[PDB]
C-alpha cells in the first residue's frame, strides 16, 4: 500500500540536514536527492566553517555586492575578486564560490567512499575520521577525472548544477553547492535504508583533501 | 659602453639620519592600506620580508661603498667600478626613485594635512578639477601636493640644506608618537581582531564593497602577504642617505654599514609594532581609507589621539619628504656633469651656487607625477625603480669581488677547478658571464613562480620542468661563481656570504618587482625606454670620458 515516504540526508552527527517526501509505495520511490554539500557540513568538521551551525540553518556570510539584491551596507566584493587564495569551504559566499570551483575543476573535484555497508574486504579503508577514504581504491563514486564507479555501492554522487548556473546562486548568498545523489540498482535492491547508510566525501585538492561524513536514511508513515 | 671613471658625524648621527629619512608615509599612511587591501593582520610578516629584502640590499651598499674611497651615491660607485651603461641604468633608476618618492611623500603629507582640517582642499579639487581617466590617472588631482613640491623646490634652489638639528627633533617627535601608538595598541587593542571569522565580517560604518577574505591572521593568504611585502618595501627605502651622507664621518666606511643596518632594524621594529597595533585596535577590513591610524584610534574611543598622530605623521612625512628631495638634484647633477645626461642640467647658478635647473626640472616632474597619479601607483613605481637599483648594486657586489685589480675559449677543468690563487682576467670574465646567466635565470624563476603560480600548483609538466631546471641551474651557476678565486684586495666592509647573499638579494628584489601591478610595469618600461633613448642618443656621444 501507499505510505508517506521521506528520504533524509543527515550530516556526520546523524542529524537530518535535508529531506524530500512523497506519497508512494515502500521501496518503489527512488528520487534524486539534492542536498547541498554545505548542508552535510553543518555541525561538521572544523574545515568547512559550519561546526557550530544547526541543521536547516541559513547560509552564513555577508551578501555579495554583485548579488541580485544589489549593493548594501557591509556588502562583500570578494565574490568578484579572484578565488585563488580562498579556501574551499562554506562559511561565506566567496568561500562557497571557491568550493564550487574546486568541485568543478577537471584537475580537482570530490570523491565519495562507503561506510559500514561496505564489504568486509574493504575494512582496510579506515574509520569515520578518515572519511572511509584511507587510501585510493576505496572511493566508489564522485566527480573526478578518474571517474570512479562501483558495481555494489548504493549511490552515485555528482555535481547537480554546472559552474555557470551556480555562480549566480552563490552571489545571491544562498546555498549554491547542490549535490546530485542517484540510487544505484544495488541501492534500489537494498532494504536496510531504515537504519541509514553513511558515506564519506573528500575534496580532491593539493593538500589534506579535507572531507566530511554524510548519510542517507528512510522514514515513512501511513497516509 | 663600459668606460670607467678615475675616482663630524658619529654612527648615532648616521642612524638618526637614516631613521628620519626612512620613517614616513610607509607607516603612517600606507600600512593601513596594505593591511586592508593586500595583507591583513599578516602585514607584520609583510614588513618582515620587506625588512630582510632591505637588509640584503643595505649590506651590499656597505661593501658597494667600501670599494670606492670617495663617498657618493650608487651611481658614482657604479660609474667608477663597473661601466658607463650599468652606471647610467643605476643612476636613472635612482632618479626615478627620488622623484617618485618626492611625489608620493608630498601626496601623503597633503592627504594627512587635508584630513586634519576636514578635507576642504579635497572638496575644492573635486568641485573644480577632474582628470576623467580613472583607469590610468588619479580620481582627484592633488593641487596641494604640487604647492608643497613647488615651495620645497624653491627652498632647495635658494640654497636650503639638510638641518641636522631639525631632522633630529622631528625624528624624536615621530619616534615618540610611534611608541605611543604601539603602547596604545597593546593596551586598547585585542588579539580577537586577529581571529575574526564570518561572524565579525561587518563594519559599523556602512561603507560598501568590502574585501573580507578568509579572516583571521592571514585573510588574503601568503600571496597577499608577499604583495604587501612588495608594497611595504616602500617604507624601508631611504637608507641610501647614509651612503650619500657627504659630510665627514668619524669612520669613513665602517660606520656607514652599521648605521644602515641599525636604521633598517629600528624601522622594522617600529613598523612591526605600529602595524600590529593598527590591526589589533581595528579590524583589517574596517581600516579607514582616508586615515587608518586616526580611524583606529577613533574606533577605540581615543578620538583625541588623532591630534597626536597628526603631530607625528606630519613630522615624519616632512623628514621623509626632504629625505627624498635633497638627493634628487644631486644625482641629476652628477650624471649631467659626467655627460650622460644633457649638459645644461650640470650648469650651477652663480648667484645660488646650486644646480638650479636640475632641481627645477626634477621638482616639476615630481609635481606633475603627484598631480596625476594616485599614491599607490607612485609608491609601486618608486618601489620597482628602487628594487632594480638595489638588484644592480647587489650584482655589482657579486661581480667586483672576483675581478682582477685593474691598472673567449675555455676548458671545463679551468672553469670548475681553477688553480690560480688570485683572480685572472679569465676568472673575472667567467664571473661576469655567470652573473649575467644567473640574472636571466632568476628572472625566469620569478616569472614562472608568479605568472605560472597556478600552473605550478596544478603540476603541469612544462611549468614544473622549467622551474626545476632553472633552480638547479641557478645553483650550478652560483657554484661556478663560488669556485672562482676572490680578489685579495682588503676591504673595510665585506658582504659575509658573497656567493649567496648577493644572489639571494637579487632574487628577492626581482620577486618583489614581479609582485607589482601591470600598470606599474608599463610605467617603469616607458621610463626605462626614455632613459635608454637619452643614453644611446646623447649619453654615449657626450660622455665626459669620451
Ligand atoms: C509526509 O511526511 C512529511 C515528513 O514527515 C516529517 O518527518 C517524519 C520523520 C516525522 O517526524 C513527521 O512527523 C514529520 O512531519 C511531512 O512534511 C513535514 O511536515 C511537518 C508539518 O506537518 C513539517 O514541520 C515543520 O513545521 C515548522 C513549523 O512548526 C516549520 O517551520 C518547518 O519548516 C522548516 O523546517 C523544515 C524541517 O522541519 C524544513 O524542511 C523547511 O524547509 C523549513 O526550514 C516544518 O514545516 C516538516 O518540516 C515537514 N518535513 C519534514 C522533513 O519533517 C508531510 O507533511 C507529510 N504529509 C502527509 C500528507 O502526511
Ligand atoms: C538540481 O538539478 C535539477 C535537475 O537539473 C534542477 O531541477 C530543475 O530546476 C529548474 C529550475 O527550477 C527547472 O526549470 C523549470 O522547468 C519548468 C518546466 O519543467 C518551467 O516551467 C520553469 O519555468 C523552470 O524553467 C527544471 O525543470 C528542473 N529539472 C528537473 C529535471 O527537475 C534543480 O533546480 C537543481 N537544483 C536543486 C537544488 O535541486
Ligand atoms: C599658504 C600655504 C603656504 C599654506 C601651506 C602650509 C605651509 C606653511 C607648509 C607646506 C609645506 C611645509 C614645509 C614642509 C617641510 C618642511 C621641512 C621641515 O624640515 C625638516 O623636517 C628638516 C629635516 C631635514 O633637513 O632632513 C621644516 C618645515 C618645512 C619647511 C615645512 C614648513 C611649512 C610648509 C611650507
Ligand atoms: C639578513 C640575513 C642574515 C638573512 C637573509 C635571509 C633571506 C635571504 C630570506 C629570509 C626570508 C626569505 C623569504 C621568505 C619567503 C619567500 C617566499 C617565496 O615564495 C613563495 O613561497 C611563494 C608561495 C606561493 O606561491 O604562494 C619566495 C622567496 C621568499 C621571498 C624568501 C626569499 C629569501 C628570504 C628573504
Ligand atoms: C566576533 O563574533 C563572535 C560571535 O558573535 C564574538 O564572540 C562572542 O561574543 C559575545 C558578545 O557579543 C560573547 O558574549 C561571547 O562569549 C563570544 N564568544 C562566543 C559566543 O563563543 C566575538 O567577540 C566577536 N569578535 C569581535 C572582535 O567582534
Ligand atoms: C549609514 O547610512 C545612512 C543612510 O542610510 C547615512 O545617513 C549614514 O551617514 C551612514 N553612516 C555613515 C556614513 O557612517
Ligand atoms: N629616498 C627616497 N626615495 N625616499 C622616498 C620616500 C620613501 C620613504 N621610505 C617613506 O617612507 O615615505
Amino acid at each position: 500500500q501507499v505510505y508517506n515516504i521521506t528520504w533524509e540526508v543527515t550530516n556526520g552527527d546523524r542529524e537530518t540536514v535535508w529531506a524530500i517526501s512523497g506519497n508512494h509505495p515502500l521501496w518503489t520511490w527512488w528520487p534524486v536527492l539534492t542536498p547541498d554539500l554545505c548542508m552535510l557540513a553543518l555541525s561538521g568538521p572544523p574545515h568547512w566553517g559550519l561546526e557550530y551551525q544547526a541543521p536547516y540553518s541559513s547560509p552564513p556570510g555577508p551578501p555579495c555586492c554583485s548579488g541580485s539584491s544589489g549593493s548594501s551596507a557591509g556588502c562583500s566584493r570578494d565574490c568578484d575578486e579572484p578565488l585563488t587564495s580562498l579556501t574551499p569551504r562554506c562559511n561565506t559566499a566567496w568561500n562557497r564560490l571557491k568550493l564550487d570551483q574546486v568541485t568543478h575543476k577537471s584537475s580537482e573535484g570530490f570523491y565519495v567512499c562507503p561506510g559500514s555497508h561496505r564489504p568486509r574486504e574493504a575494512k582496510s579503508c579506515g574509520g569515520p575520521d578518515s572519511f572511509y577514504c584511507a587510501s585510493w581504491g576505496c572511493e566508489t563514486t564522485g566527480r573526478v577525472y578518474w571517474k570512479p564507479s562501483s558495481s555494489w555501492d548504493y549511490i552515485t554522487v555528482d555535481n547537480n548544477l554546472t559552474t555557470s548556473q551556480a555562480v549566480q546562486v552563490c552571489k545571491d548568498n544562498k546555498w549554491c553547492n547542490p549535490l546530485a545523489i542517484q540510487f544505484t540498482n544495488a541501492g534500489k535492491q537494498v532494504t536496510s535504508w531504515t537504519t541509514g547508510h553513511y558515506w564519506g566525501l573528500r575534496l580532491y585538492v593539493s593538500g589534506r583533501d579535507p572531507g566530511l561524513t554524510f548519510g542517507i536514511r528512510l522514514r515513512y508513515q501511513n497516509l | 659602453m663600459l668606460r670607467r671613471k678615475v675616482v663630524c658625524l658619529n654612527t648615532y648621527d648616521l642612524v638618526a639620519l637614516g631613521v628620519g629619512s626612512t620613517l614616513g608615509a610607509g607607516v603612517y599612511v600606507l600600512a593601513g592600506a596594505v593591511a586592508r587591501e593586500n595583507a591583513g593582520p599578516a602585514i607584520v610578516i609583510s614588513f618582515l620580508i620587506a625588512a630582510l629584502a632591505s637588509v640584503l640590499a643595505g649590506l651590499c651598499y656597505g661593501e658597494f661603498g667600501a670599494r670606492v674611497p670617495k663617498t657618493g651615491s650608487a651611481y658614482l660607485y657604479s660609474y667608477v667600478t663597473v661601466g658607463e651603461l650599468w652606471a647610467f641604468i643605476t643612476g636613472w633608476n635612482l632618479i626615478l626613485s627620488y622623484i617618485i618618492g618626492t611625489s608620493s611623500v608630498a601626496r601623503a603629507w597633503s592627504a594627512t594635512f587635508d584630513e586634519l582640517i576636514g578635507k576642504p582642499i579635497g572638496e575644492f579639487s573635486r568641485q573644480h578639477m577632474a582628470l576623467n581617466a580613472p583607469g590610468v590617472l588619479a580620481q582627484t588631482p592633488d593641487i596641494f601636493a604640487v604647492i608643497i613640491i613647488i615651495i620645497l623646490t624653491g627652498l632647495l634652489t635658494l640654497g636650503v640644506k639638510e638641518s641636522a638639528m631639525v631632522n633630529k627633533i622631528f625624528t624624536c617627535i615621530n619616534v615618540l608618537v610611534l611608541c605611543f601608538i604601539v603602547v596604545s595598541g597593546f593596551v586598547k587593542g585585542s588579539i580577537k581582531n586577529w581571529q575574526l571569522t564570518e561572524k565579525n565580517f561587518s563594519c559599523n560604518n556602512n561603507d560598501t564593497n568590502v574585501k573580507y577574505g578568509e579572516g583571521g591572521f592571514m585573510p588574503f593568504g601568503f600571496s597577499g602577504v608577499l604583495s604587501g611585502a612588495a608594497t611595504c618595501f616602500y617604507a624601508f627605502v631611504g637608507f641610501d642617505c647614509i651612503a650619500t651622507t657627504g659630510e665627514e664621518v668619524k669612520n669613513p666606511q665602517k660606520a656607514i654599514p652599521v648605521g644602515i643596518v641599525a636604521s633598517l632594524l629600528i624601522c622594522f621594529i617600529a613598523y612591526f609594532g605600529v602595524s600590529a597595533a593598527l590591526t589589533l585596535m581595528m579590524p583589517y577590513f574596517c581600516l579607514d581609507i582616508d586615515s587608518p591610524l586616526p580611524g583606529a584610534f577613533k574606533h577605540q574611543g581615543w578620538e583625541e589621539a588623532k591630534y597626536a598622530v597628526a603631530i607625528g605623521s606630519l613630522c615624519a612625512l616632512s623628514t621623509s619628504l626632504l629625505g627624498s628631495m635633497f638627493p634628487m638634484p644631486r644625482v641629476i647633477y652628477a650624471m649631467a656633469e659626467d655627460g650622460l645626461l644633457f649638459k645644461f642640467l650640470a650648469k650651477i647658478n652663480n648667484r645660488t651656487k646650486t644646480p638650479v635647473i636640475a632641481t627645477v626640472t626634477s621638482g616639476a616632474i615630481a609635481a606633475v607625477m603627484a598631480f596625476l597619479f594616485e599614491l599607490k601607483d607612485l609608491v609601486d613605481l618608486m618601489s620597482i625603480g628602487t628594487l632594480l637599483a638595489y638588484s644592480l648594486v647587489a650584482a655589482c657586489v657579486l661581480v667586483l669581488r672576483y675581478q682582477p685589480e685593474q691598472p673567449e675559449k675555455f676548458s671545463l677543468k679551468s672553469i670548475l677547478s681553477p688553480k690560480n690563487v688570485e683572480p685572472s682576467k679569465f676568472s673575472g670574465l667567467i664571473v661576469n658571464i655567470s652573473a649575467g646567466l644567473l640574472a636571466a635565470l632568476i628572472i625566469t624563476v620569478c616569472i614562472v613562480a608568479v605568472l605560472g603560480r597556478e600552473a605550478l600548483a596544478e603540476g603541469t609538466l612544462w611549468a614544473v620542468f622549467v622551474m626545476t631546471g632553472s633552480v638547479l641551474l641557478c645553483m650550478l651557476v652560483t657554484g661556478i661563481i663560488w669556485r672562482q678565486p676572490e680578489s685579495k684586495t682588503k676591504l673595510s666592509f665585506k658582504v659575509p656570504f658573497v656567493p649567496v647573499l648577493p644572489v639571494l638579494s637579487i632574487f628577492v628584489n626581482i620577486y618583489l618587482m614581479m609582485q607589482l601591478d601591470q600598470g606599474t610595469w608599463v610605467r617603469f618600461a616607458v621610463w626605462m625606454l626614455i632613459g635608454f633613448t637619452i643614453y644611446f642618443g646623447y649619453g654615449i656621444w657626450h660622455s665626459e670620458e669620451a
